């Protein structure tokens, strides 16, 4: 999966996550982005995967 | 043909190494009971590449292209050193003395300015085993000595150095030391280089050789206070043998 | 009549409302040239490896400085007294780097100002004027051209010439007196007493002429108000400022002549101003100012130093700093 | 913000000469 | 860099003929009082 | 470049203030 | 302080036999140490070798030792190198080479003890500025 | 971890003796008998394991070799140091007077 | 408190230039009358 995909599947680039006072730069906020981490599986105790 | 200095002067072509004809494409018979040496090699870059910084996520770096900003002080000449003839039968050379580093500084797209020593100090290059003649498909391989791009003596802008200058930043007398020591304490690197000369026109009468090469090494890093860059350069070269 | 001498006509008109002239069709697009570039590089040039050493000098706002610490830096020292026109260059960054903006902005300002000069005389003529303004603007063009132009052929480098800033200023100043002592110098001597004469006698005749001002005005207004432009009488009294500045000093030191009076106010800054810009021209050709350096020494022989050797250690300190990466070899000589 | 000052009020000057030049109280001979 | 060389050359030439030939356009007499 | 960031405010007000007296002074003059 | 006969008294060899001199030849000495050599070693330095100097201590040290008249006045006939063991006529202003160096060629040998008392008087009356360089200036 | 070759050496013999491997060639200066001809070769024939490896160099006379001799307690050999020998700093290292 | 530091200029610019052109117009519109 190219990281720039994964970067818009993000809520942080959404927006209408903002607020009026809130200035600057997007990455004055949730910072610079250097790296997708990775997707992230859940499981529990049985192996059930979870969402 | 012979020309002369007053023919030269001024025309960027002292910067350029000497080249062979389209039809020199012959051998040089390699005497084993016999001493051989270098007694011009010449190197004139023509391509400066710089690996590009890949972003924490990477994926891969690349060898990015750039602008020369230092003009026509860029060729290694007068580079002599013996042509051992190995028992394999491989040739190696050996580096005596020579002009053999030039400081050059390139820019980046963006203007980041990359200095670097382009040299071969110390090289030692070799050929394949069995080597009876040079020719049109002989390969040396090599590697030298890359020491530090400014040396012991030399001052930064606030007076420090490693064998002279101040050993602190006096304009913050009471600063914590300990957030500057990088750029306090000087060091000298030393590294490793390699290079790559492709013999491409030989002759056999005069004993000239004419090529490219292309070497990696890396570029300044301003006595410690940065992390150098990877070069690499390209370009052609020129060599006469004669026996020793 | 035909075209071209409507052109003449607009050229040298005195009803422009700047005087344009022929000297001004020369003068226009150097200064602009110079001045742009001057503008931009200030601003936005990168580093400049003014003594040719690799060792780039950042002059220019955007790189970390401020007005007062911002120059357009002198050309590389690997240049020399090479012409370094942008079209020499491979490129506008190998152009930046070597210092190539200077070259350009200080010979089209040379020139501009050099027509600037001849079009004081141009004007003056024009209006019937007596012609010697620009002899006096001499004075101030004669040094322009020593610290741009005459000091760097004589070190044989434009990057010895003084850079276009206030610290670079500075630098250059402090450089010369290591090179040359030029404080010991009698040209830059005549220089002081010709700027301090020139401020003194400024001060005094504003001072006098104010002091015998008429009546012609109440305590409400401006005195200002008591001239009117073009009126056919003086608005002071000569006769009172002699009879004041007559027994200030003596009655012969005073002068009774406006006209004799304004001659030496002329002559007495300009004469000055040009030997000390004659100062930096020959200092251009290393004759430097008087060595006393370990000049008296007492019967046995020991160096008995004055002001002279205390000067020089000042000197020293300046000579084996300046420049630090520059020098191989233990004499400066250029 | 520096650099944006020091320009700023450069290019202040600069309009001061423009209307101090050809937007002048014309001297007249009264 | 070839056609900077020639556009400045072809500028700088221009203005320098100007000056000359306004000043040999009977510069003498352009002043206020008299037309030799 | 790690500047005195009440220098923006000094500076700004260096100039308004005194700008600002010779405005009004001029143009209340031009007015009568 | 003044110029006083111990002052003037210098080793004439290294036998430590010395010799006394007047004012007069210092001076003389003086005079002709400007006229033929400081261009190069103004004040005890050597412009064109910083590494050698005319203090008493180096010339002590050099094969053979300088220290005195004669080893001075011998240098200024035939000199050598610091260990004695080339020969530098061609390149050093001496006697043996008043054709190439003719600033040499009237110097009398009354002249060249003059320069060699000259010189191993100055460092008694200047100490370390004598050879010391533009620190001690 | 960052330290200073240079003042680190001075603390080792180097900032008591003369380091063959390492010294600029006018402290031979200091000795009588030295400079310039043997000075010359025990450079050029620099890096030594031990001081007296100095007495082997081909072609030392009987009176340089006594020379040698009388100076082996003046030499050390410290290993070679890069900063100092680079350059060509082991023959001008930028002072003069 | 981590506040904005540009908060201070802006505030002074806002209260000054305003006020400023309104007491320009009128003491000019004093010196007429
Ligand atoms: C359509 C106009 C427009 C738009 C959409 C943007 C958008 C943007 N600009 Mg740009 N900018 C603009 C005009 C614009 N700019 C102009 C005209 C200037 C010159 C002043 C600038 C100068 C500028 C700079 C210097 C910077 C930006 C930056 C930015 C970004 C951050 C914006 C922010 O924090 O908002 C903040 C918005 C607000 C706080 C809302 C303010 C509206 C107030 C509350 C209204 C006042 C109400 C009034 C008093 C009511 C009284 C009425 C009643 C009495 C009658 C964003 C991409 C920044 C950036 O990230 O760039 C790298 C940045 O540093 N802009
Ligand atoms: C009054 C107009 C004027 C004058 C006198 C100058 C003067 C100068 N300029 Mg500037 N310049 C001007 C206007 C002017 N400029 C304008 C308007 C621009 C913007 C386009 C520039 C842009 C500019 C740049 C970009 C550069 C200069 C440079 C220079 C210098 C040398 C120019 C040169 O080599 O020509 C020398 C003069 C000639 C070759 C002509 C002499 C006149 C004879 C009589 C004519 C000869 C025939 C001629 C060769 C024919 C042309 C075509 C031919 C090649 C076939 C000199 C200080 C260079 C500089 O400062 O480098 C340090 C430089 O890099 N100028
Ligand atoms: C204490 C006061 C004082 C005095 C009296 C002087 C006097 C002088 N200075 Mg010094 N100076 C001073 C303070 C002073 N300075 C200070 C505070 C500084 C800054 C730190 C300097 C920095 C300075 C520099 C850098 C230089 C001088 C120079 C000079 C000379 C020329 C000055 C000149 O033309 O003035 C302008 C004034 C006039 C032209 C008016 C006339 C003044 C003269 C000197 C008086 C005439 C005396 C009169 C003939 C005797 C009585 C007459 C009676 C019988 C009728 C003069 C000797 C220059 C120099 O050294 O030249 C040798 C020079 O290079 N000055
Ligand atoms: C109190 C101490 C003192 C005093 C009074 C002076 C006085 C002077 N010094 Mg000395 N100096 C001193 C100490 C002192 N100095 C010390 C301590 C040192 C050693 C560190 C020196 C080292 C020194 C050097 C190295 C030089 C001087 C020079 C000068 C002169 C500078 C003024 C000048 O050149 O006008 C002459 C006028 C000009 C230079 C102006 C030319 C203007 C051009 C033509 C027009 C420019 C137009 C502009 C760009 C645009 C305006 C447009 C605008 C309206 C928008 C003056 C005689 C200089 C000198 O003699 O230069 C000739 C010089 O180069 N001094
Ligand atoms: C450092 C001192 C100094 C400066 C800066 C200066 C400045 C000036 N003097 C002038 C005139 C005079 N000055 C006179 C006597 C004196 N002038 C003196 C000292 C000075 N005079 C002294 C000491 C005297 C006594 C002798 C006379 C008698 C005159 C005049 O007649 C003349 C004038 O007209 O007075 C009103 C003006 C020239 C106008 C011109 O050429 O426009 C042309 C150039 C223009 C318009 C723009 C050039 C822009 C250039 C390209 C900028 C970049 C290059 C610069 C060199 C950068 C420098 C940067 C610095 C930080 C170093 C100008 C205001
Ligand atoms: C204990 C006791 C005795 C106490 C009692 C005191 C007492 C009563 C004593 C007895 C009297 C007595 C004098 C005793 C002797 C003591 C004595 C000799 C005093 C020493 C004083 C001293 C040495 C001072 C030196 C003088 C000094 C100030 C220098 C003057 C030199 C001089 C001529 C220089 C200036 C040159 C000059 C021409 C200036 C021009 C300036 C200038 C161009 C101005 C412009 C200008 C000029 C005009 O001209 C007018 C017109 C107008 C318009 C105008 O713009
Ligand atoms: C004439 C001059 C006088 C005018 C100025 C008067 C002062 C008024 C200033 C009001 C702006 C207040 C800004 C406060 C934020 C600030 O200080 O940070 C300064 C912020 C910039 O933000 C800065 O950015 C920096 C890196 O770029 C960092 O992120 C800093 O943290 C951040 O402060 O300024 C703005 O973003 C400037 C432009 C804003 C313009 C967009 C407005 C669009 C909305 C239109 C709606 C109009 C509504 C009209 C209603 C009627
Ligand atoms: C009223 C309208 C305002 C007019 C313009 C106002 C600006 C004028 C200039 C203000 C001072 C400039 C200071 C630089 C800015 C600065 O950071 O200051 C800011 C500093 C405050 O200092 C701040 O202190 C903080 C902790 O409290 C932090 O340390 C900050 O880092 C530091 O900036 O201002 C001063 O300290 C107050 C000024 C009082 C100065 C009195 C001494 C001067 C007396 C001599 C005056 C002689 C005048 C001679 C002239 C003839
Ligand atoms: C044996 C040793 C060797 C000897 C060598 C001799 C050298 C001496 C050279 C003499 C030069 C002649 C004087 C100069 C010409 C002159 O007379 O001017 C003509 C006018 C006429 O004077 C005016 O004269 C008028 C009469 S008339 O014009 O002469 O006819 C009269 O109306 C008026 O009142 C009166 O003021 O002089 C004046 O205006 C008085 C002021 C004089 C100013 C001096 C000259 C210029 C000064 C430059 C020096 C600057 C110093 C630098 C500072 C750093
Ligand atoms: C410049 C060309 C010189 C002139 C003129 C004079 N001397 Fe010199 N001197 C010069 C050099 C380059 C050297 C070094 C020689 C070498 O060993 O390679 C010297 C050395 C001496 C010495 C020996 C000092 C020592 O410490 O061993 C002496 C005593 C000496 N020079 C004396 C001397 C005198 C008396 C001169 C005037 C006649 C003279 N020199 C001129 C360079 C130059
Ligand atoms: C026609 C005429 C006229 C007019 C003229 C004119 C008006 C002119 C103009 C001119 C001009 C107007 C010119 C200008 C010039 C310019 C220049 C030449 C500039 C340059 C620049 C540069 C080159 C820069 C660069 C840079 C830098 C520095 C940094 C950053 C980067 C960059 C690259 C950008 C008159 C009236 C006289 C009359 C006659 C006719
Ligand atoms: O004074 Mn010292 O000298 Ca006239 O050059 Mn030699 O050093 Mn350098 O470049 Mn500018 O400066
Ligand atoms: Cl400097
Ligand atoms: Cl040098």
């Amino acid at each position: 999966i190219p990281e720039k995909l994964a970067f818009y599947d993000y809520i942080g680039n959404n927006p209408a996550k903002g607020g009026l006072f809130r200035t600057g730069p997007m990455n004055k906020g949730d910072g610079i982005a250097q790296a997708w981490k990775g997707h992230a599986v859940f499981r529990n105790k049985e192996g059930e995967e979870l969402f | 043909q012979t020309l002369t200095y007053d023919d030269i002067v001024g025309t960027g072509l002292a910067n350029k190494c000497p080249t062979l004809d389209d039809t020199a494409r012959g051998a040089y018979p390699i005497d084993s009971s016999q001493t051989y040496r270098i007694a011009r090699l010449c190197l004139q870059p023509t391509t400066f590449l710089v690996k590009e910084e890949p972003k924490n996520k990477r994926q891969e770096a690349e060898f990015v292209p750039t602008k020369l900003v230092t003009r026509e002080t860029t060729s290694l000449d007068q580079i002599q050193g013996e042509l051992k003839v190995n028992s394999d039968g491989s040739l190696t050379f050996v580096e005596e003395d020579g002009i053999d580093f030039q400081p050059v500084t390139v820019q980046m797209a963006g203007g980041e300015r990359i200095p670097l020593l382009f040299t071969v100090k110390n090289l030692v290059a070799s050929t394949q085993p069995n080597v009876t003649s040079i020719t049109t498909s002989t390969d040396f391989k090599g590697e030298f000595n890359v020491p530090s791009y400014r040396t012991a003596n030399f001052l930064d802008p606030k007076g420090r150095g490693l064998a002279s200058g101040y050993d602190s930043a006096i304009a913050l007398p009471q600063a914590k030391e300990e957030e500057l020591a990088r750029a306090n304490v000087k060091r000298f690197s030393l590294t490793k280089g390699q290079i790559s000369l492709n013999v491409a026109k030989v002759d056999g009468r005069t004993g000239e050789i004419a090529g490219t090469f292309e070497s990696e090494q890396l570029s300044d890093d301003d006595m410690g206070a940065h992390e150098p860059h990877e070069v690499k350069i390209q370009g052609v070269f020129y060599a006469s043998i004669e026996p020793a | 009549a035909n075209l071209w001498e409507r052109f003449c006509n607009w050229v040298t008109s005195t009803d422009n409302r700047l005087y344009v002239g022929w000297f001004g069709v020369i003068m226009i697009p150097t200064l602009l040239a110079a001045t742009i570039c001057f503008v931009i590089a200030f601003i936005a040039a990168p580093p400049v490896d003014i003594d040719g050493i690799r060792e780039p000098v950042s002059g220019s706002l955007l790189y970390g400085n401020n007005i007062i610490t911002g120059a357009v830096v002198p050309s590389s020292n690997a240049i020399g007294l090479h012409f370094y026109p942008i079209w020499e260059a491979a490129s506008l960054d190998e152009w930046l780097y070597n210092g190539g903006p200077y070259q350009l902005i200080i010979f089209h300002f040379l020139l501009g100002a050099s027509c600037y000069m001849g079009r004081q005389w141009e004007l003056s003529y024009r209006l019937g004027m007596r012609p010697w303004i620009c002899v006096a603007y001499s004075a101030p063009l004669a040094s322009a051209f020593a610290v741009f132009l005459i000091y760097p052929i004589g070190q044989g480098s434009f990057s010895d010439g003084m850079p276009l800033g206030i610290s670079g200023t500075f630098n250059f100043m402090i450089v010369f007196q290591a090179e040359h002592n030029i404080l010991m110098h009698p040209f830059h001597q005549l220089g002081v007493a010709g700027v301090f004469g020139g401020a003194l006698f400024c001060a005094m005749h504003g001072s006098l002429v104010t002091s015998s001002l008429i009546r012609e005005t109440t305590e409400t207004e401006s005195a200002n108000y008591g001239y009117k432009f073009g009126q056919e009488e003086e608005t002071y009294n000569i006769v009172a400022a002699h009879g004041y500045f007559g027994r200030l000093i003596f009655q012969y030191a005073s002068f009774n002549n406006s006209r004799s009076l304004h001659f030496f106010l002329a002559a007495w800054p300009v004469v000055g101003v040009w030997f000390t810009a004659l100062g930096i021209s020959t200092m251009a050709f290393n004759l430097n100012g008087f060595n006393f350096n370990h000049s008296v020494i007492d019967a046995k022989g020991n160096v008995i130093n004055t002001w002279a050797d205390i000067i020089n250690r000042a000197n020293l300190g300046m000579e084996v700093m300046h420049e630090r990466n520059a020098h191989n070899f233990p004499l400066d000589l250029a | 913000m520096e650099t944006i000052t020091y320009v700023f009020i450069f290019a202040c000057i600069i309009a001061l000469f423009f209307f101090a030049i050809f937007f002048r109280e014309p001297p007249r001979i009264t | 860099m070839e056609t900077l060389k020639i556009t400045v050359y072809i500028v700088v030439t221009f203005f320098v003929l100007l000056f000359v030939f306004g000043f040999l356009s009977g510069d003498p007499a352009r002043n206020p009082k008299r037309k030799d | 470049m790690e500047v005195n960031q009440l220098g923006l405010i000094a500076t700004a007000l260096f100039v308004l203030v005194p700008s600002v007296f010779l405005i009004i002074l001029y143009v209340q003059t031009e007015s009568q | 302080a003044e110029l006083t006969p111990e002052v003037l008294t210098v080793p004439l060899n290294s036998e430590g036999k010395t010799i006394t001199l007047t004012e007069k030849q210092y001076l003389e000495g003086k005079r002709l140490f400007q006229y033929a050599c400081a261009s190069c070693h103004v004040g005890g330095i050597t412009k064109t070798n910083p590494s050698l100097d005319l203090r008493t201590e180096t010339l002590a040290l050099a094969t053979p030792p300088r220290d005195n008249i004669e080893g001075l006045v011998d240098y200024m006939k035939n000199p050598t190198t610091y260990d004695g063991e080339q020969e530098i006529a061609e390149v050093h202003p001496s006697l043996r080479s008043a054709d190439i160096f003719p600033k040499m060629r009237n110097l009398t040998e009354k002249d060249l003890v003059a320069i060699a008392g000259h010189i191993l008087v100055e460092p008694k009356i200047l100490g370390d500025k004598w050879g010391g360089g533009k620190v001690y200036y | 971890e960052l330290v200073n070759v240079v003042d680190e050496k001075l603390g080792t013999a180097y900032g008591e003796k003369i380091d063959l491997n390492n010294t600029n060639i006018a402290a031979f200066i200091q000795y009588r008998g030295l400079y310039p001809t043997l000075a010359k070769l025990i450079v050029k024939n620099a890096p030594y394991e031990s001081v007296e490896d100095v007495l082997n160099i081909p072609g030392l006379t009987e009176r340089q070799k006594q020379i040698l001799r009388e100076n082996l307690e003046h030499f050390t050999v410290t290993e070679v140091e890069t900063a100092l020998v680079e350059g060509g700093d082991r023959y001008n290292n930028g002072l003069y007077k």
